[PDB]
C-alpha cells in the first residue's frame, strides 16, 4: 500500500477535453477545485430491530465545482454550442455540452501523483460575466459528472 | 592601486601627491608633507616657493567590532590637511582644491585606495588669526574621515 | 484558438438599449455585474444502472444581476412605461419593459475583448430608492434575459 | 531629458484656490507639505503559477498633508461654509469645501521648477485652536485630492 | 481679507458656560487646548472611473482635547450632577453635562482676534485625581461638542 | 464659588477600607494615582441633520490606576481572600475583593481640600513580585470602582 | 497587621522545582521577575441603572515573566522532555513541562519575608540562543501558573 | 563557493528601466534601498503530530522600498502615464506603470559584484512633494516586483 | 548536574547545512541570533472551577531570527533554488529551501558547551539588498524550524 | 593558559611577550614594559636598541552587576599600549603589529586569557608632536579594552 500524504492545492493541473476528439479545451487559472463522487443511499429498517437491516447505493454522480479567474472563450463557446459544436450565441437544443475532465496532483512529499478523471461533466449554468468592483472577475461552475473513470497513482 | 600604504596619513599624502598638475587651481602644484617633516619656525612656505600642505591624524581612530565572527574591524580614521601660504586667496583655492581632489575615491570598494570611503567631512578657515602688521602665513584646513574593514587574524 | 486570460472588473462597459429603436437607455455607475446563462437539467436513471443514462437541457434563461450607484430617471421611467413607452407612474398593464443589454471588457493583458450581449432582459422589481445612512444609494437589479445573442472576441 | 535634482523645501510656494472663481484663499506659514498620488492595487494570483499574473490600479486619490503655523480666518470660514460660500459657524449640509491646491517649487540648482497642482482637495477635519503653553500655535491638515491636474517643469 | 498670522498660545483665554444660564463655570490653568471640527467623509467610486465621482460630509462634531493643571471643584461637580444640577457623588442618570465652551485668542501682532465658540461639549470621562510623586497634578480631558457656533474676527 | 487651584501630588493621603467592617487595609508608598470617573456615550444621528441630535451616558465606572513601591501582605491577602476574608493562597471562588478607596488632598494654597471617595474598587490582576536587578520593587494596579461616593471640599 | 515596606529586588531568591519529586531544577542569574495573579472580570449592567449591578471573577492564572542571563541546560532539557523526563531534542507529545516555582524575598528593613509560591507554571516558548554581538546572552520567559499556593510572611 | 563578505552601501548603483524598450528612466539620489523577495508560507499540521507535516510556498513577490532625495520629473511622469506613455496629470486607467529595476553592488573587498534585477516593480503610491522647512525634500517609495530575474556574481 | 552559567554571544559558531548532502552552505557575519522553540498552548476551564483544569501543547515550531552583515551569494541562490538546487532567479515552484541550522557555543567559564541544532528551517522572505547611505549593509532573517534535533553539552 | 595574570596590565604585557619573533614586522622583537618601569628623562629606547612598548591602565575599570544573584561582576577594563622609537616607520609598523597581535584572543572563553574579550578599540598617532629639529622619539598607541565575568565573595 501507499502511505497517506498531504496534497498542496496549488500543485494541481486541471484540464478539460472534448469526448468527441479527446482534444484539449483551453481552461486555466483555477482557485478552487472540488470533485466528489456520490451516491444516494437507502437504509432498510423494520419493526424487527432498531438497527439498520441493510444499506444500498443508487444514482451515482460526481459533483464537480470549480472557481477560476481566467476567462476562456473556447470553454464558453463549447458550452453554448453543445456536443461537437462551438457557438457564439445561445442554442435552442436539448443536448448540454459534455466535457471530460482530468485533475493531476503530486502529493506534498512526492509519495504519489494522484490523477482523478471524470467523464461527461455537464454544467447547468455558465457564468459569462462575474464582475465585482476592485476585483478580477471570478467564475464559479457547478456541475455533475457521470462517473470517475480513473483514480490512481500515476507517478513512476 | 594608487596608495596601498599601511596608515591613513601616508594614504592621504599618496592621494594628494598623485593629483595631476591640471587639478590644482594656482600657477604651481603645492608640496605635500607629514606634519612632523618640518620644524615649527620653518613651517609654512617661504616666499618664491609653492604652497605647502601638512597632513596628520588629529584624533583617535575607532576600531569597532563588525560581527560575532571577529573577522574584521570597522575602522574609522581621522585626518586633517592644513594649507599654508602668504596669499589669503591661495589658501582658499587650496581648500577648494583639496576638497575636490579627495572627493574622488568617495566610495571606492578598495579600488584605488585601501579603504571603503575617503571623504572630506569638514573645513576650517584660520585667516582671522594671521595679524595684519607682519607678513605671515594664512592657514586654512580640510578635515577628512576614512572608513574600511580591516583584518583581525583571529580566524587564521 | 485564444489563450484564457484574467479580466478586470473595472474595465467593464455595460449598456442597455430599447429593442424597438436600438436607442441607448442611459445607465451608469455599476459596481457588480453578473451574467449567467443557464438551463434546467433533467437526468435519466432507471433500474438498469446506477449511472446516469441521459441528460438534457430545457427552460433556458440568462440571469442578469447588476448593482449600481448612479440613479437613472430614463431607466426607471422606461421600466414603469413598458415596451415602447415612458411613464412617470406605475402602469396597470401586463407587458414588462424588455431591455437589450450588452457588456464589453478588454482582457487584462489585451489578448481579447469579450463582448457579451443578452436579448429581452426583464426585471421583476426595480429599486427606486435605496437610502442608507452615511452612504450613497446603492441599487440592485435581478432579471432574466431570453437568450445570449452574442459572445465573442471583438478586438480588432 | 531633465536630470534628477535635489529640492530645498523652503523654495516652494503653496497656494489654495476656490475652484468656482479661481480666486486665491489666503493661506501661509507651512512647515511640512506632503503630496502623494495613490491608487489601490489589485493583484491576480491563481493555482497555475506562484508569481503574480496581473496587477491593476483603482481608487485614485491624492493624499495631501500639511503642517502650518499661521492661522487663516478665510481658509477656516471657507471650510465651514462649503462650496461657493463662507460661514462663521458649522453648517448642517452635506457638501464639503473643495480647494484646488497648487505648489510651485524650483530645483535646488534652478535646473527645473516643478509645479504640482491638485483638484478638489477636501479636509475631513479642521483644527481651529491648537494651543500649547510657552509656544506658538501649530496646526495639521490631512485631506484627499481627486487628481493631479498638473505635474510639469514650469521653468522658462 | 484678513492676513494670515501666527498666534502665541498663552494669549488665548478659555471659558466654560452653563448652557441653561450662560453663567460661567470656573475653570483655569490650561496647558494645551485643541479644538477640531470634523465630519465623516464618504467618497463615491464606480466601475466607470478610477477617480472619485462624488464626496459628501456627515456626522459633524468638534473634538475638544484639553490639558490643564488647576483642579476645579465646580467643573467636576457640574460633570457629576448633569444638566442644570451639581452633585458631590456619581449620578445614576442618562444625561451627560453639556458645557458651552469659548476660546478667545488675539493674533500674534494683534492683527485679528479669533473667537471660537463650541456648543454642547460633553466629556465621556473626567480625571478627578492625577497624581505623580514630586510633581503638581496634571489633567487630560477628551470631549466633543455638537457644532461651532462662532468663528469670527472679534477685533474692532 | 471656590477658585480653581494647583495641587501638589505628595500632599495626597490615600487609604483603602474593607466595605464590611469599615476597617483600614494597610497600603502605602504610592508614586502615581489616577482616578477617572467615566461613562460610555451614545450619540444619535439621523438623515434629518449632520449634527448630533442627542447624546446619553451609560455604563458608569471609575477607572483607578495606582503605582506603588511598598509591598503590603494585608492588601494582597485580602485580594486573594475575597469579600470578608483573608487567604494565603489563590481562592477558587467567583467574588473578587471589593475595596472602598478614599483620597484626600489640600490644594497648593490650602484654599480647598479635595476629598475623593470611590466604592467597591476591584482589581483584575495583582502583582505579587515585580523585581528588577539593582532597583527596589515597583508595583502597578488597575481596577474599576462602581461609583464616586464623595467629591467635596472637606476643609473647615 | 504587618507594616507595608519597600523591597530591594536583589534580595529575592528564585527556585524551580519538579512537582513529581519536589526536587530542584537548577536555574539562576535572573534580572527581572514578575509574578502577577489574575482573573477575568465580568461586570453586569442592565437597563435599570447606569451603575454596575454585580461583578464576578473567573479564569484564574498567574502570569510569570522572567528576564535572566545564566543559561541552564537542565531547565531547557526539562522543558523539552515534558513531565517526569528530560530530552536533548523536541518531543512530539501533548504535555508541557509543569514547574513549581517559589520566590523568597526579605523586606528592605527585614520587617517581613514574603514567600510567593506558584504551582504548575508552564512556558509556551523557551529561548535557547539569544545572542547579540559584544554582549552576554540575555533570555526572556513568559509563562502561566495554575494558582498561588502560598503568600505569607516567612519571618520567624 | 564565493566567500561571504560585507558590503559598503554607497557602492551600489541603482537604475530603473522601461520594460517596453530596455531604455533607462532617470532616477538618482537614493539614501536607502531595500529589496526583499518573499513568499507566503503554508504549514500543514494534523492530529497525528505536534510537528509540522509539510511546508509550501506561494504568492511570490519582491518588496522594493526606497528612500531618496533627488526628485525625478521623468520617473514621476512615467508613473502617472502608465505603460508605454508619459503624462503631466493623473490618468484614469487601470494599468500601473511597470518598471524593471536593477541594482549592481561591488562587495567591500571587490571579492564579488552582486547584480540584483527585479521585473515589473509597481508602486501603489508616489510622493510628488515631501517638504519639511529648513531641510531638503526626501521621498519614500514602497512597491512590489513580480520576481527576481537575476541574482549573480558579475565580477569577471 | 551542570551549573547554570553566562554566555558571551560572540563565542557562538553558527552554520547552515543542506539536509540532502549534509554539505555546509556558506554563511557568516551574524550580529544577533535568537532561537526559540515554541508550542501553542490550549487551556481547559469549565464551570466546575475558576482554576485551570488542563493544559496541553501543539504546533511545535522553532522561531529563528538572525541579523547578519556579510552577504552570502550561495545562501541566497539556495533560497531561490529550493530543495536540492541553486538558482539565479525566482523559481515558480511550491517547495521552499529547507536549511539545517547548527549553533555551538561555550559557556563564559568554559564549564559546558551547548550545541543547539534545528531541522528544516525555512525563511518566508529574504533580503537581497539592504543599503543605507554611509553604512555597511545589514540584513535580517526570520524563519521557522520544524524541531530541535539537538540540545546537549558537547564539551569533552 | 597563556597568562593566568592576576590583573589586566600584566595580562596584556604577557600577551605581547608571548608573541613569536616571526609576528613582529621589524627585524628586532620590541621590549615590553609597564609605563612606570622607566623614569621620564630616560623613557623610550636608546639608539642601536629595540623599540619599547609601555603598558598601563589609563581610565577607571567598571564593575557592573551581572544579574540579580550577585554571584559575579561584568568587569570592563581599559589599557593603553604606547610604542616609542626614533623611526617613524617603525612605530607605524609596531602599532599595526600590536593591533594584529591583540586581535588574537578577540573572543576567548577564558581559554588563553582570563577574559571573554580582549579587543583593540582604538588607535592614536602622536608623530606630529615630535619636533623635527632635534632627534627625538615618535609615539603611537593602541587603546585596548577587556571584558569578563569576575567572581564575587557573596556566595562563598
Amino acid at each position: 500500500a501507499t502511505s497517506p500524504e498531504g496534497i498542496w492545492s496549488n500543485s494541481g493541473a486541471l484540464t478539460f477535453e472534448d469526448p468527441a476528439d479527446d482534444s484539449e479545451i483551453l481552461f486555466a487559472g483555477v482557485r478552487d477545485v472540488t470533485i466528489t463522487p456520490a451516491y444516494e443511499h437507502a437504509e432498510l429498517y423494520t419493526i424487527d430491530s432498531t438497527f439498520r437491516d441493510e444499506v444500498k447505493r443508487y444514482e451515482h454522480n460526481v459533483n464537480v465545482e470549480i472557481t477560476y479567474a481566467k476567462f476562456s472563450l473556447e470553454f464558453a463557446q463549447e458550452w453554448l454550442g453543445g456536443p461537437g459544436a462551438t457557438a457564439t450565441a445561445s442554442q435552442d437544443d436539448s443536448d448540454p455540452m459534455k466535457f471530460n475532465l482530468e485533475n493531476v496532483t503530486p502529493s506534498a512529499s512526492g509519495g504519489f501523483e494522484r490523477t482523478t478523471a471524470v467523464e461527461n461533466v455537464v454544467f447547468p449554468e455558465l457564468p459569462l460575466d462575474s464582475a465585482t468592483y476592485g476585483e478580477y472577475e471570478e467564475y464559479s461552475l457547478t456541475g455533475s459528472g457521470r462517473s470517475v473513470t480513473n483514480l490512481a497513482d500515476t507517478s513512476g | 592601486a594608487t596608495t596601498s600604504a599601511s596608515h591613513h596619513v601616508q594614504a592621504i599624502i599618496d592621494l594628494l601627491e598623485a593629483a595631476p598638475d591640471a587639478d590644482w587651481t594656482p600657477t604651481q602644484t603645492p608640496t605635500v608633507k607629514r606634519y612632523w617633516d618640518d620644524a615649527q619656525s620653518e613651517r609654512g612656505p617661504g616666499a618664491d616657493m609653492p604652497a605647502i600642505l601638512y597632513v596628520w591624524s588629529p584624533t583617535t581612530s575607532s576600531l569597532d567590532r563588525f560581527s560575532m565572527d571577529g573577522d574584521v574591524f570597522d575602522q574609522n580614521d581621522s585626518i586633517e590637511v592644513q594649507a599654508w601660504s602668504f596669499d589669503e586667496t591661495e589658501v582658499e583655492q587650496l581648500q577648494g582644491d583639496i576638497v575636490q581632489i579627495l572627493s574622488e575615491y568617495l566610495d571606492d570598494n578598495e579600488v584605488q585606495t585601501p579603504y571603503s570611503d575617503v571623504a572630506p567631512t569638514g573645513t576650517n578657515d584660520f585667516r582671522e588669526q594671521t595679524p595684519a602688521r607682519t607678513t605671515g602665513h594664512y592657514i586654512m584646513s580640510v578635515e577628512v574621515e576614512t572608513r574600511g574593514l580591516s583584518e583581525t587574524a583571529k580566524n587564521a
